[PDB]
C-alpha cells in the first residue's frame, strides 16, 4: 500500500493559551482523489472532522481554498499530489495571515483594500441603467484578459513579502491588479481618480518587483506586470488611452 | 436561551464614505521617478570607476552613492521600521536614523577622499595584494 | 497622513493583535525561489556596501589606524593569492550583481519583462554576467603577475 | 441549549437576504439603491458562491449576432419546461432579459464582443429563432467560458455601493416567523462562534441549489438546500423537488464541468463506434437539443453497450475538430479544466464526460413576484408575509420539468431584482420593524448544541455518504416504480439514522464539522422530498423520466388534435406542480398538488403557449 503523510499545520484559539504545531497524518494514495484537497477531506471525514479549512468550488475557480503546499501558495483542490511517498507535504495556511483556525486565515483586510479600489464602473456622464449597451473594441475589452480571471483567492498577496510586513499600508499585488482592472478599462472614465488614491509612497510604490505574485498565482496571472503598469501611469511614463469613438450606426 | 443583547455592525470599509475629504495631492509618483533615473545614469559611472581613478571619481563616487544610498536606506528602513512590530516612536527615531545614516556616510567618504587614499585608489590598494 | 483604506487597515491589525491571534509562518516555510532570494541578494549587497562604506569612512577617521597601514598589516599575514583573489571576488560581485540586477529591476518597474520565462533568464542572466565579471576583473590582472614572475625580458 | 452557554445578539433591518450569489447580490443593490437598510447573510465571501463556477452564459435577446425576439426565447423557455412551468412568470424572465443583462454590462461586466462592438452571443442548448420553426438562436451573451465568474464579481464589486451590509460566514440556522409572518433570520457566525438573530421587514431566501443530495454533481459542497431546509422548518411545502437536472457533459471521473457552451461553439458527443450519435436521438437539433434529452441520449448509448473508455461506461464531447484560436478565445477554461482533471489537450483529444447532476428546478414555491407561498386546494396560493424567495432555491417556477441552459444566470438577476422592486413598491416607511416573538430561535440553538455535542455511533460523514450513494442509485436519470420504493424506504431509514449522529469536534469558532451535520441535516430534507415526489409521479416529463410510465400526463393527448377530446380531470393527469409537506422533526412528507399557471401576464403583450409533444 502507498502511503502519503502530510504535516499539517494546526491552531485551536479556543484552548487554554494555545500554540500553533505541526500534525502528521498517513494518506493512502490508492484510496482518495488525486489532489491536495482529496487528502485533506478524506483526513477531515476519515481520521480527524476538527481538521478546519475552506473549500467549496471542486474546480479551481472559487479561491476558497487558498494554502501553502509544498512551501509555494497554491489552490488545494488543483495541485496534484506529490506521489513521491518518501517525502512529506508540509500545508500552512498563507502565508503572514492572521489565524483563526486551522488553515483559515483571517481574510478581511483582504477584502476591505478590495472594496477601496472602488471596483466597479464608473462614467462621468450618468446613464440610464437598463437602456443601452456600451461600446467597447474587441482590442480595448481584450485588455482585460489576464485581469477579469482573478479569483481573488489571495495567493499572490501572501507570497509578497512586502506585503508581509507592511500588509496595513501596502495594497498588495491581488487588490492592485484589479485596481488596474479598473484603469484600463475603456468604457471607465474615472482613471485620473483611481491614480489618485495610490499615489502615496506605500499604497502601490511600495512593490519592491520581487516577483513572487506572478510564480505562484495558481491562474496563470501576472500581477507584477499590472503593478509594473501602475507604475509608469503614475510616475506620468504612461497615460491610459481615450476610448476608441462610438461609431454612428450603434 | 436568547436572553441576548444588541450588537453593531462588523468593520466593513464603506469606500463611499470614505471619499469625503480625501483630496490631498502627496504624490510620491515624480520622486520616484529621478530614484531610477538616478540609478540608470550610475550605470556607466561604475565602468567609468574601474578605468579612470584619482581624487575626481572619488567624489563623484562619494556624491552619487551618498544619495543614491540615501534613498535606498530610508526604503529599507521603511520597509522594516515599523510600528506595529516597535511602537510609534522608536519607528520614528529609526526613520531619523535613516537622516543621520545619510549624513554619517557622507562625512565619512569625504574625510576618506581627504586625508587618505580615497576610494579609487583604495581599492588599487587591496586588488595588488 | 495616511489615505482612509491605511486608517483601516491600522485598526484591523490592532484588533488582530487583541484577539491574541498568531501570524502564520512566512521565512520559515516559504519555497525559496529564483524570485524572492535574487530580490534577498540585491537589498543584502546593495546594504552590505554601504555599511562597508560608512564603516570605512567613519572607521578609518575615529581610528588612529589609516588605510595605508591597514593594507601593510594583512599583506604581512603572508595568506595565499588563491585567498586573497577570492576575497577580491567577494568585494567585486556585489557591486556587479547589484549593478547588473538594478537596472533588471527598473525593468520590472516599466512592466518590462515581468513574465516567468524572462523572470528566470534574467535572474540566471544577471547572476551570470556577474560572476563572470567579477572572475575578469581579479583574474586577468593576476595573470598578468604571472607574465611578470617568469618571463623573457 | 442544555449543555453549554451561546452568545445571542440583536440586528435590526430593512431587509435580510440569505445568499450572495447572482441573486442575492443583484437584490442588495436594488434594495440599498432603494434607500433600504440591508443585510446579506453568507455562510461563505460571496464571490465564493456557485454563481463563480457558472460557464456557458446568460441568455437575452440582444440580436447582437442576428434578428432576435425575446417572444422567441420565450417559446423556447416555456417549451423547455414541458409545460410544467408558470408561464406569467416566464413571461417576466424572458421580457426583462435583454434589460437586465444590459445593466449588468453597464455595471462593468466584460462581456466578449462582436466586430461591431456589441456583445457577443453564443448558440446554446434548447433554443430557437421564430416560435421554434426558424434556425438555432444565438442569445447566449458571455465572458467565454467564465460569465459566472466575471457576472458575480462585477455584481459583487457593484454591491460595495449599496451600503448594503455583509454578515460574512454567517450559517443561517432558521427563519424566524411569528404566526405564519417572516419576521427575521438566525444564523452563526463562524468566526467567534456567537448566534446572531436579524429581525427585518422583509426576508429573501437565495441560498442556492441542492447538488450534493447525490454522490456526483457539478455543484460545490456549499450546495447543501439550506434555504430549502429553512423553509421546510418554517412549515412551508417546497415545489417540483423531483425535478432535478442532469447535465450530459461533465468530467467522467471527477464532476467538473465542461459548458454546454462547448457544443453550441461546435462540439459534438460521440460513442464508442465513433457515432455522433445525437444525429439519431434529435435530428433537428443535434447536439444542442434540451438538456434532458442529450443526458437520456448518453445514457441510453452507456445502456446499450456503445460507452466510451476502459469500463465502457461514459462518452466523449469532441471538440479537436475546431480551431484552436477558437477555442482559446471561446473556451480558455474548460480548455484548461480539461487539462487539469483529465489529461487532455482539447485541441486534440476529446474529453471524457457523462451526465451530471447540476440544477435544481424545484425549491421554495413563489408568484411572479418571487414571494414565498403556501397553497391550500380552497384559498388557493396564499402568500407568506415578509418572505421572498429566488434563484435556484426557488421555484418561481421558470424552469418547470427542464431549465433551459443560460436561463439561470438571467432567472436569478432578473428575480433578484425583482424582489427589491417589489418591496420598494410594497413595503412603505410608516410600518416599523417587528419585534421577535419570545423565545425566538429557542429550538435552532437546541438543534445546534445537540448536533454540535452528538455523541451517537454514526459518525456525520458516512451518512452523507450513504445518502449520496442512495439518492444516485434510485433517483437517477432513468427511474422505476420498484426502484423508487425501494429507494424511499432506505432513505426514510437514513432519516431515523440521523439520530445516531457522531459529531467530534465540539468547538464554536470555526467548525466545518458542526455546520457539515447542520447541512446534512438540510441535505436529508431536500432528498427525502426529492425521492417520495420522483415515486409518485408516474410520467415522463423534462428531466423526471419513468421507465414504467414512458408518456407525458396531460390534460388531453396533445399528439392527436386537441378537438374531439374530453378534459382529463386535475386529479387523472400529471401537468401540475408536486408539493411536499415535510414534519422536520419525524421526517414524515404528505404530498398536494398545484395547477400550472397557464396564462401570460399581459395577452396584449405576449399570447400563451398550449402544449405540444417536446421534440428537438
Ligand atoms: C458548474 C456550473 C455551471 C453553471 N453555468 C451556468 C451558465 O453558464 N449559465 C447559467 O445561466 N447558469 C449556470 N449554472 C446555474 C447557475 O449558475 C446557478 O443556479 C445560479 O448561479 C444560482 O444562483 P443563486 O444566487 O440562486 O445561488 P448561488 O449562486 O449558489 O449562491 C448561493 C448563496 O447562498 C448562500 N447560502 C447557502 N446556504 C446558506 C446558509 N445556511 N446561510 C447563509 N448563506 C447561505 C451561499 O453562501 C451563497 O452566497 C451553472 C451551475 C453550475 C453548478
Ligand atoms: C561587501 C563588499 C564591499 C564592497 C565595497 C563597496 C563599495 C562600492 C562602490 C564601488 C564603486 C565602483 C568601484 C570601481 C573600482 O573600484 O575600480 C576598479 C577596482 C580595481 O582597481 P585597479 O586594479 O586599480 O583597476 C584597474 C585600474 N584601471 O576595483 C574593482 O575591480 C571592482 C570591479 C567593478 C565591477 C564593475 C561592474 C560591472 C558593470 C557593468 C555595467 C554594464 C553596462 C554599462
Ligand atoms: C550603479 C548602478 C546601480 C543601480 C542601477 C542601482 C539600482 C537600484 C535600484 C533599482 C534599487 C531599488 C530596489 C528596490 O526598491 O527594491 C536599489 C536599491 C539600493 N541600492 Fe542600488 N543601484 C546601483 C548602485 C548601488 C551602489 C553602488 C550601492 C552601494 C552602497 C547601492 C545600494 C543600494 C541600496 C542599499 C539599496 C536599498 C533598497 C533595497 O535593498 O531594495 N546601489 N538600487
Ligand atoms: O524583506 C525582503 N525579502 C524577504 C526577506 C526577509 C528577510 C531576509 Cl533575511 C531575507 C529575505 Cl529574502 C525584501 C527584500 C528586498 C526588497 C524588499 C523586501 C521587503 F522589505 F519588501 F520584504
Ligand atoms: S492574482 Fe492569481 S493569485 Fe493573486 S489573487 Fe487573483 S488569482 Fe489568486
Ligand atoms: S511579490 Fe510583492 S513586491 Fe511586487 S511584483 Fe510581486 S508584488
Ligand atoms: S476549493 Fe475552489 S479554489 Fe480550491
Amino acid at each position: 500500500k502507498r502511503i502519503k503523510t502530510f504535516e499539517i499545520y494546526r491552531f485551536n484559539p479556543e484552548e487554554p493559551g494555545a500554540k500553533p504545531k505541526l500534525q502528521k497524518f498517513d494518506v493512502d494514495l490508492d484510496k482518495c482523489g488525486t489532489m491536495v484537497l482529496d487528502a485533506l477531506i478524506k483526513i477531515k471525514n476519515e481520521v480527524d472532522p476538527t481538521l478546519t479549512f475552506r473549500r467549496s468550488c471542486r474546480e479551481g475557480i472559487c479561491g476558497s481554498c487558498a494554502m501553502n503546499i509544498a512551501g509555494e501558495n497554491t489552490l488545494a483542490c488543483i495541485c496534484n499530489i506529490d506521489q513521491n511517498t518518501s517525502k512529506t507535504t508540509k500545508i500552512y495556511p498563507l502565508p503572514h495571515m492572521f489565524v483563526i483556525k486551522d488553515l483559515v486565515p483571517d481574510m478581511n483586510l483582504f477584502y476591505a483594500q478590495y472594496a477601496s479600489i472602488q471596483p466597479w464602473l464608473q462614467k462621468k456622464t450618468k446613464i440610464n441603467l437598463g437602456e443601452k449597451q456600451q461600446y467597447q473594441s474587441i482590442k480595448e475589452q481584450e485588455k482585460l484578459d489576464g485581469l477579469y480571471e482573478c479569483i481573488l483567492c489571495a495567493c499572490c498577496s501572501a507570497s509578497c513579502p512586502s506585503y508581509w510586513w507592511n500588509a496595513d499600508k501596502y495594497l498588495g499585488p491581488a487588490v492592485l491588479m484589479q485596481a488596474y482592472r479598473w484603469i484600463i478599462d475603456s468604457r471607465d472614465d474615472s482613471a485620473a481618480e483611481r491614480l489618485a488614491r495610490m499615489q502615496d509612497g506605500f499604497s502601490a510604490f511600495k512593490c519592491h518587483t520581487i516577483m513572487n505574485c506572478t510564480k505562484t498565482c495558481p491562474k496563470h496571472l501576472n500581477p507584477a506586470r499590472a503593478i509594473g503598469e501602475i507604475k509608469m501611469l503614475l510616475t506620468k511614463m504612461k497615460t491610459k488611452p481615450a476610448p476608441l469613438p462610438t461609431p454612428a450606426n450603434f | 436561551t436568547s436572553a441576548a443583547v444588541t450588537g453593531a455592525a462588523p468593520p466593513q470599509f464603506d469606500p463611499i464614505a470614505a471619499e469625503k475629504g480625501f483630496k490631498p495631492l502627496h504624490s510620491h509618483g515624480t520622486l520616484f521617478k529621478i530614484e531610477r533615473y538616478f540609478a540608470a545614469a550610475m550605470v556607466p559611472l561604475i565602468p567609468a570607476a574601474y578605468f579612470i581613478h584619482g581624487r575626481e571619481m572619488d567624489l563623484c563616487l562619494a556624491l552619487a552613492l551618498t544619495l543614491h544610498v540615501h534613498w535606498g536606506v530610508w526604503g529599507v528602513v521603511n520597509d522594516y521600521g515599523r510600528p506595529f512590530v516597535l511602537g510609534d516612536t522608536l519607528a520614528a527615531a529609526v526613520r531619523v536614523g535613516a537622516y543621520i545614516f545619510t549624513a554619517c556616510l557622507l562625512a565619512g567618504l569625504l574625510y576618506f577622499n581627504e586625508h587618505d587614499v580615497g576610494l579609487t585608489r583604495a581599492f588599487e590598494m587591496v586588488w595588488e595584494l | 497622513e495616511k489615505t482612509p483604506i491605511q486608517v483601516w487597515g491600522w485598526d484591523y491589525l490592532m484588533r488582530q493583535r487583541a484577539l491574541k491571534r498568531p501570524i502564520a509562518p512566512h521565512l520559515t516555510i516559504y519555497k525559496p525561489q529564483m524570485t524572492w532570494m535574487v530580490s534577498g541578494l540585491h537589498r543584502v549587497t546593495g546594504c552590505a556596501m554601504a555599511g562597508t562604506l560608512l564603516i570605512g569612512g567613519v572607521g578609518f577617521s575615529v581610528l588612529p589606524l589609516d588605510f595605508t597601514t591597514f593594507v601593510e598589516f594583512i599583506r604581512g599575514l603572508g595568506i595565499p593569492w588563491v585567498i586573497l583573489d577570492t576575497f577580491k571576488f567577494i568585494i567585486a560581485f556585489p557591486i556587479a550583481f547589484h549593478t547588473l540586477n538594478g537596472i533588471r529591476f527598473i525593468g520590472f518597474d516599466m512592466a518590462k519583462g515581468t513574465d516567468i520565462p524572462s523572470i528566470y533568464r534574467g535572474a540566471y542572466l544577471v547572476l551570470g554576467l556577474a560572476a563572470l565579471i567579477s572572475l575578469a576583473v581579479v583574474v586577468y590582472p593576476r595573470w598578468e603577475r604571472h607574465k611578470k614572475a617568469t618571463l623573457p625580458t | 441549549s442544555n449543555i453549554a452557554q451561546y452568545k445571542v445578539i440583536d440586528h435590526a433591518y430593512d431587509v435580510v437576504i440569505i445568499g450572495a450569489g447572482g441573486a442575492g447580490l443583484r437584490a442588495a443593490m436594488g434594495l440599498g439603491e432603494a434607500g433600504f437598510k440591508t443585510a446579506v447573510v453568507t455562510k461563505m465571501f460571496p464571490t465564493r458562491s456557485h454563481t463563480t463556477a457558472a460557464q456557458g452564459g446568460i441568455n437575452a435577446a440582444l440580436g447582437s449576432m442576428n434578428p432576435d425576439d425575446w417572444k422567441w426565447h420565450f417559446y423556447d423557455t416555456v417549451k423547455g419546461s414541458d409545460w410544467l412551468g408558470d408561464q406569467n412568470a416566464m413571461h417576466y424572465l424572458t421580457r426583462n432579459a435583454v434589460e437586465a443583462v444590459t445593466e449588468l454590462e453597464n455595471f462593468g461586466m466584460p462581456f466578449s464582443r462582436t466586430p461591431e462592438g456589441k456583445i457577443y452571443q453564443r448558440s446554446f442548448g434548447g433554443q430557437s429563432n421564430n416560435y421554434g420553426k426558424g434556425g438555432v438562436a444565438k442569445r447566449t451573451c458571455c465572458v467565454a467560458d467564465r460569465t459566472g465568474h466575471s457576472m458575480l464579481h462585477t455584481l459583487y464589486g457593484n454591491s460595495l455601493r449599496c451600503h448594503c451590509t455583509f454578515f460574512i460566514e454567517y450559517f443561517a440556522l432558521d427563519l424566524l416567523m411569528d404566526k405564519g409572518r417572516c419576521v427575521g433570520v438566525i444564523a452563526l457566525c463562524l468566526e467567534d462562534g456567537t448566534i446572531h438573530r436579524f429581525r427585518s421587514k422583509r426576508t429573501i431566501v437565495a441560498t442556492g441549489g441542492y447538488g450534493r443530495a447525490y454522490f456526483s454533481c457539478t455543484t460545490a459542497h456549499m450546495n447543501t438546500g439550506d434555504g430549502t431546509a429553512l423553509a421546510t422548518r418554517a412549515g412551508i411545502a417546497l415545489e417540483d423537488l423531483e425535478f432535478i437536472q442532469f447535465h450530459p457533459t461533465g468530467i467522467y471521473g471527477v464532476g467538473c464541468l465542461i459548458t454546454e457552451g462547448s457544443r453550441g461553439e461546435g462540439g459534438f458527443l460521440v460513442n464508442s463506434e465513433g457515432e455522433r450519435f445525437m444525429e439519431r436521438y434529435a435530428p433537428k437539433a443535434k447536439d444542442l437539443a434540451s438538456r434532458d434529452v442529450v443526458s437520456r441520449a448518453e445514457t441510453i448509448e452507456i445502456m446499450e453497450g456503445r460507452g466510451v473508455g476502459p469500463e465502457k461506461d461514459h462518452i466523449y464531447l469532441q471538440l479537436h475538430h475546431l480551431p484552436a484560436e477558437q477555442l482559446h478565445q471561446r473556451l480558455p477554461g474548460i480548455s484548461e479544466t480539461a487539462k487539469i482533471f483529465a489529461g487532455v489537450d482539447v485541441t486534440k483529444e476529446p474529453i471524457p464526460v457523462i451526465p451530471t447532476v447540476h440544477y435544481n428546478m424545484g425549491g421554495i414555491p413563489t408568484n411572479y413576484k418571487a414571494q414565498v407561498i403556501k397553497y391550500t386546494k380552497e384559498g388557493g396560493d396564499k402568500i407568506v408575509p415578509g418572505l421572498y424567495a429566488c434563484g435556484e432555491c426557488a421555484c418561481h417556477s421558470v424552469h418547470g420539468a427542464n431549465r433551459l441552459g443560460a436561463n439561470s444566470l438571467l432567472d436569478a438577476v432578473v428575480f433578484g431584482r425583482a424582489c427589491s422592486i417589489n418591496i420598494k413598491e410594497e413595503l412603505k416607511p410608516d410600518e416599523k420593524i417587528p419585534e421577535l416573538p419570545e423565545g425566538a430561535g429557542e429550538e435552532s440553538i437546541a438543534n445546534l448544541d445537540a448536533v454540535r455535542y452528538a455523541n451517537g455511533d454514526v459518525p456525520t460523514a458516512e451518512l452523507r455518504l450513504t445518502m449520496q450513494k442512495t439518492m444516485q442509485k434510485h433517483a437517477g436519470v432513468f427511474r422505476r416504480g420498484d426502484i423508487l420504493a425501494e429507494g424511499v424506504k432506505k432513505m426514510m431509514d437514513l432519516f431515523k439514522e440521523l439520530k445516531r449522529l457522531k459529531t467530534t469536534d465540539r468547538s464554536l469558532i470555526w467548525n466545518s464539522d458542526l455546520t457539515e451535520s447542520l447541512e446534512l441535516q438540510n441535505l436529508m430534507l431536500n432528498a427525502t422530498q426529492t425521492i417520495v415526489a420522483a415515486e409518485n409521479r408516474k410520467e415522463s416529463r423534462g428531466a423526471h423520466a419513468r421507465d414504467d410510465f414512458p408518456k407525458r400526463e396531460d390534460e388531453y393527448d396533445y399528439s392527436k388534435p386537441i378537438e374531439g377530446q374530453t378534459k382529463r380531470p386535475f386529479e387523472k393527469h400529471w401537468r401540475k406542480h408536486t408539493l411536499t409537506k415535510q414534519d422536520p422533526r419525524t421526517g414524515h412528507i404528505t404530498l398536494d398538488y398545484r395547477p400550472v399557471i397557464d396564462k401570460t401576464l399581459d395577452p396584449a403583450e405576449v399570447d400563451w403557449i398550449p402544449p405540444i409533444i417536446r421534440s428537438y
